[PDB]
């Protein structure tokens, strides 16, 4: 029924909502609402995999059960520039500090 | 059915148990119920159980139904006595035949002070007995008793504060019994509608991860503010 | 649409209604910037945005809020300098 | 020789009343002689160490006794005998010589483990001991010093032993000696015996002595403690019972362990009424789990359940009928709601307890308007069915000969019934709503059974259809009469409901044939003319022509024939004679001389009660007929003579000594009477001569009939003195005693049945100080019996 996501690119994330028989237009026309990019410059990866416009977000690997808003599933996102696509350049979040003594597990 | 120690446990006097213990009494022994002395102990009196644990007597000695001392000494509410058979190496945890932990006794009984000493050493308030009522479940079925005074009404708080979150719907209703005190009903809906803070979320996670210790003294060793620890030890 | 950034460099984009459950947030507020909160804490912080307006006022059971030992610390510390 | 030596002692036992070894000395300390002090207290010097040098305490003498045979056993019974007794008529002596205070503590000791043992009479005198110790120690406010490190022994064997309440003769007795000892051993220390039945409860819990004996004398330990503690410590101390038990019933498993626990926990909260009450939440949560009780199949649970709700609705009226804090409609309207599954499942008995219950609960609605609505909803269920069974009779009157019917039709009267005992004077618009149907159905039942004796005769009357129709007609008047003695509008009974009640019993109760005329038809009329004083006077005479003339034959010839309608005839004429006399003056005479030949047969016979009954009447009959002059000389002239003769004759045998006084009583009336002139008339028809005079030759001649042997002059002087002393009736009294016992002294006869009279008065004075005085004790007397409702 609804599906939660997770947009992102370098250091930036945008965090939205969708629906399973919602195609990935409307995803692009969301990017392009926060971003101002038009549609033909954006393309979305998942997982390091090229996602259709006019594919349908449910049938792609994407589902309510999977897609949990404490566990959204995370998107790729390129800018195309000067004519041509940039690399899937995704910054991957600070590493968590090391666990102290006390609570460590026994 | 009963050695000497039983009888001298059931008196509740440390000097006899103590002075029998000197010569070599086997501490251990089960009489003819099942009982061990420091269940007795463990019912009337803190300094017979001390004494009593002097001696290396098995603090998880199980009865005919596996009912621990400690089970015993929570569901009497003898305060002292919980906390000298905890520090003593007692499981928190302990499961009788029917898995009830003696956080649900205590809870059931809806005392406080019993309550709140087996949280400080990390009990497990989503523990789920076979039946399958968890302490916050008996403590509300007390309440609805209107057996539930204001001491019952703590008890509550400090639950609910250190389950982090509890549901008692079944699907989509309510127990019976709860049902028929409006205002009850209603204090629980509004309870267990809301996901719940981000910040109990967390205490509740660093309880769990820290747990089988004692807390207090554990915490003490994080960084956090002050303030941040006396809200992980459930004081706000 | 709220915009937060990390004490290290992220930018995190929550639709404005789910930034307002913070009261921090609410108070402060177009840009929101911290000086403490990490990058993946932040990530946690939105998690946490979104699931509490999905699930607020619901009638089926709750999911529980997934948070792993290491961060949950971490998370704490952000949620008390937040209002949530 | 050793046979005569044993002769000896027992002559010296029989005679040490008026002048085997220990019942010599059980019978010393009887003498209850403040003399020779020194003396008592040296005898139980030796005896006690002599006991201890052939029985030492340590021994286990409650095994010893199981096991010795009878020669000890009767030893060990003496001496408790013995001990018992010298310590209630001189522990004082002994507890002040603190130079012996072990002599003391060692008999206290041996007291203690006789009591051990179960034999009925060895417990009974121990028991009766501690109760005696219990109400000294209590008396004080001193001397609780010199016991109170053993009382708790005391505490633990009463809670241990104690007998089966009443509400779960010898067991009666020893039932208010338990629990008499147990309210005042607490009211000598809370904390303590609190400690005791919370220990003994966590036992049973704890999973050690478990026997169902023992829980269920725990609980009535607990139970029968009612009120004996201040308001909070009932709080707490009733709240971690009910704790305690509640663990218990999730622990324990099995329909007979849950049975069990059941009844003990409805016992329980039967009594307290007062916490009950005071926590509003866990009345209802209580109401709640009996109502879901009486769908119980196991029928102890449910009985009680029913009876625990009857105690609940007595002492907790008020609370279901007023809205109570966090409510939105009053308990009683939510109840009545669910009236229709909640009864269900229940034996009709269970269902007559129900509707009694909800009776009481609607009694509190104040508010006119709020009753009415109450009541209608109330009787939904029963006036339904009752005017489902009225609508088939309508389409054919047969359907009152099925079985079925009538038992229902009894049922519905029943509920009736004990709906007006509870409600009271506001059930007349049910009442109202179903009288005219029920006087048709009575007729109509009336009728038939006249036809089924008539066709068969006296036998049929023992047919399950005759005894269920003549149930049916019972219950209508029980109804009739129990709503008039309980109504309040004199001139509305007297208009609407006395017409058509009396055509349709009056001429049927003369009608029918005397094998099948019910005594509650005259129970009925006593009550409507004793409540309408002047009001039924129009109507007496009908009554009497019916009633008077059939039911007089029927008794008299033989005294054991109908033992209820003689009561119910004579309770009827005491009434009219009360408040209608004007009535028999406008009955014809022979009327009224068949009313005296019967109130003479009354007080000849020698049974108790029909005497005093008739001597009251005949004396309240002289003190009315004085204020009708114009039938008062003829009454006299008439009556007089005989009446007074038959009053000798009665005296003169003594079979009636309880009525002596009131025989002493008439006399003296009568000669007062005669005496100031009032007669106005000769007491000679054919000729005139002194009144006075003839009544004392009159009663010399009667004297002398009865008493041949006695000479004139005793005779003059007795007449004498007695007629003068008629102004004084302790004087009157004194006299005819005194001639009496006179008579009796020549005849050589005993005269102690005289002063019977005087000590039943003195012993029934002292039982009325004895009641009172425990009345003072809180608790001594159970809540659901003492007439303290506090409205509330
Ligand atoms: C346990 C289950 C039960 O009712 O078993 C019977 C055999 C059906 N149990 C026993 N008695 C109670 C109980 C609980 C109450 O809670 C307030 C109140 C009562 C009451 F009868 F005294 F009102 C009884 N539960």
């Amino acid at each position: 029924m609804d599906v939660f996501l997770m947009i992102r690119r370098h250091k930036t994330t945008i965090f939205t909502d969708a629906k399973e028989s919602s195609t990935v237009f409307e995803l692009k026309r969301i990017v392009e609402g926060i971003l101002k990019r038009p549609p033909d410059e954006q393309r979305l990866y998942k997982d390091d995999q090229l996602l259709d416009d006019g594919k349908t977000l449910g049938e792609c690997g994407f589902t309510s059960q999977t897609a949990r808003p404490q566990a959204p599933a995370t998107v790729g996102l390129a800018f195309r520039a000067d004519d041509t696509f940039e690399a899937l350049c995704i910054e991957p979040f600070s590493s968590p500090p090391e666990l102290p003594d006390v609570m460590k597990p026994q | 059915t009963l050695k000497p120690l039983h009888c001298a446990c059931m008196v509740s006097d440390a000097d006899c148990v103590e002075l029998l213990l000197e010569k070599g009494a086997e501490v251990n022994a089960l009489d003819g119920y099942n009982r061990t002395a420091l269940h007795y102990a463990a019912e009337k009196d803190e300094a017979c159980v001390e004494v009593l644990l002097e001696y290396g007597a098995n603090p998880n000695a199980l009865d005919g139904n596996r009912d621990t001392p400690l089970h015993w000494a929570a569901f009497k509410n003898n305060a002292e006595c919980v906390r000298a058979l905890l520090e003593s190496g007692a499981s928190v945890n302990a499961l009788d035949y029917n898995n009830d932990t003696p956080l649900s006794w205590a809870a059931m009984k809806g005392n406080l002070e019993s309550v709140s000493i087996l949280l400080d050493y990390g009990a497990e308030v989503r523990v789920i007995n076979l039946i399958g009522q968890t302490p916050i479940s008996r403590l509300v079925a007390l309440l609805v008793r209107g057996l539930g005074t204001e001491k019952e009404d703590s008890c509550f708080e400090l639950l609910h504060r250190a389950v982090g979150h509890f549901e008692l719907r079944k699907n989509g209703t309510m127990p019976r019994e709860v049902a028929r005190d409006p205002q009850l009903c209603e204090k629980l809906t509004v309870l267990c509608s809301a996901p719940g803070t981000l910040k109990t979320l967390a205490r509740y996670a660093v309880r769990r991860s820290l747990g089988l210790q004692y807390l207090p003294d554990a915490v003490k060793g994080l960084p956090l503010p002050a303030s941040l620890k006396e809200y992980l030890l459930l004081l706000e | 649409y709220v915009k937060l950034i990390s004490s290290d460099g992220h930018e995190f984009i929550v639709k404005r209604e789910h930034a307002l459950t913070s009261g921090t947030i609410k108070a402060m507020l177009n840009e929101v910037n911290f000086r403490e909160i990490p990058s993946h804490v932040l990530s946690k912080v939105c998690m946490y945005f979104t699931y509490k307006v999905r699930y607020t006022n619901s009638s089926t059971e709750i999911p529980e809020f997934p948070i792993a030992p290491e961060i949950a610390l971490e998370l704490l510390m952000a949620a008390n300098f937040l209002d949530c | 020789n050793a046979p005569l030596v044993h002769a000896t002692l027992e002559t010296l036992l029989r005679f040490l009343n008026w002048i085997v070894s220990l019942k010599c000395l059980t019978e010393i300390a009887g003498v209850s002689v403040s003399q020779y002090e020194e003396q008592f207290v040296t005898l139980f010097t030796l005896t006690m160490m002599q006991l201890k040098q052939m029985l030492p305490l340590n021994t286990n003498i409650r095994l010893a006794y199981s096991n010795g045979k009878d020669d000890e056993q009767n030893f060990i019974q003496n001496l408790s005998l013995f001990l018992c007794t010298f310590l209630k008529e001189h522990d004082q002596l002994i507890e002040k010589r603190l130079n012996l205070r072990e002599t003391l503590m060692e008999a206290l000791h041996y007291m203690l483990l006789v009591s051990e043992v179960e034999e009925t009479e060895i417990f009974k005198i121990c028991l009766e001991y501690w109760n005696h110790l219990a109400a000294e120690l209590y008396r004080e406010s001193p001397r609780r010093q010199l016991y109170l490190p053993m009382l708790f022994k005391v505490r633990l064997l009463m809670v241990s032993r104690m007998a089966k309440p009443e509400e779960v003769t010898d067991s009666i007795n020893l039932y208010k000696n338990m629990r008499e000892t147990l309210v005042y051993l607490t009211h000598l220390d809370y904390v303590d015996t609190e400690r005791i039945m919370t220990e003994k409860l966590h036992n049973q819990v704890n999973g050690t002595e478990w026997s169902w004996k023992n829980l269920n004398t725990l609980c009535w330990a607990i139970g029968s403690i009612s009120g004996a503690m201040h308001e909070e410590d009932e709080k707490r101390f009733l709240v971690t019972v009910i704790k305690d038990l509640l663990g218990l019933c999730e622990q324990k498993r099995g329909k007979d362990n849950k049975a069990i626990i059941a009844s003990n926990i409805m016992y329980i909260v039967g009594q307290y009424p007062r916490f009950l009450r005071a926590h509003w939440k866990f009345l209802k949560t209580v109401v709640n789990k009996l109502f879901e009780f009486m769908h119980e199949t196991h029928d102890g649970v449910q009985d009680m359940a029913c009876d625990t709700f009857i105690k609940i609705a007595q002492k907790c009226r008020r609370h279901f009928v007023q809205v109570q804090v966090g409510e939105v409609m009053p308990f009683i309207d939510e109840i009545l709601n669910n009236i229709n599954t909640i009864i269900c499942d229940l034996q009709p008995q269970q269902v007559h307890t129900f509707y009694e219950a909800v009776g009481y609960m609607i009694g509190a609605q104040t508010d006119q308007t709020v009753q009415e609505h109450l009541i209608e909803k109330y009787m939904l269920l029963p006036n339904q069915v009752w005017d489902s069974i009225i609508q088939q009779a309508t389409k054919n009157v047969d359907i009152l000969k099925d079985p079925e019917t009538v038992k229902q039709l009894g049922s519905i009267l029943k509920t009736n019934v004990r709906a007006c005992k509870a409600v009271g004077h506001p059930f007349v618009i049910q009442l109202g709503r179903i009288y005219l149907d029920m006087l048709n159905v009575y007729k109509c039942l009336s009728e038939n059974i006249s036809a089924a004796i008539q066709a068969n005769g006296e036998m049929v009357t023992k047919q399950p259809l005759i005894r269920s129709m003549r149930t049916v007609k019972r219950e209508t008047l029980k109804l009739i009469s129990g709503w008039v003695s309980r109504s309040n509008d004199p001139q509305m009974v007297a208009e609407n409901f006395v017409p058509p009640l009396l055509d349709a019993v009056l001429i049927d109760y003369q009608r029918n044939v005397p094998a099948a005329r019910e005594p509650e038809v005259l129970s009925t009329m006593a009550i409507i003319v004793n409540k309408l004083g002047g009001h039924i006077t129009a109507e007496i005479p009908q009554i009497f022509d019916a009633v008077f003339e059939c039911t007089l034959n029927m008794i008299n010839k033989d005294f054991e024939e109908y033992p209820e309608h003689r009561t119910n005839f004579f309770l009827l004429l005491q009434a009219v004679n009360s408040h209608c006399f004007p009535a028999f003056l406008a009955i014809p005479p022979t009327q009224f001389k068949l009313v005296l030949d019967s109130i003479i047969w009354a007080f000849k016979h020698t049974m108790r009660n029909v005497a005093d009954t008739g001597l009251q009447i005949l004396f309240t009959l002289l003190q009315n007929v004085a204020q009708e002059e114009a039938a008062a000389q003829s009454f006299y002239q008439t009556y007089f003579c005989d009446i007074l003769q038959h009053i000798f004759s009665v005296v003169t045998d003594t079979s009636h000594t309880a009525g002596l006084t009131m025989h002493a009583s008439i006399l003296a009336y009568m000669f007062n009477l005669v005496e100031e002139g009032k007669i106005s008339t000769s007491l000679n028809p054919g000729n005139p001569v002194n009144n006075q005079i003839f009544l004392q030759e009159y009663v010399a001649n009667l004297l002398k009939s009865a008493f041949p042997h006695l000479q004139d002059a005793q005779v003059k002087l007795f007449v004498t003195g007695l007629f003068s002393l008629n102004q004084d009736i302790p004087a009157f009294k004194e006299h005819l005693r005194d001639f009496l016992v006179q008579i009796k002294e020549f005849a050589g006869e005993d005269t102690s049945d005289l002063f019977l009279e005087e000590r039943e008065i003195a012993l029934r004075q002292a039982d009325e100080e004895k009641h009172k005085r425990q009345m003072s004790v809180p608790g001594i007397f159970n809540p659901h019996e003492i007439p303290e409702e506090m409205c509330d």
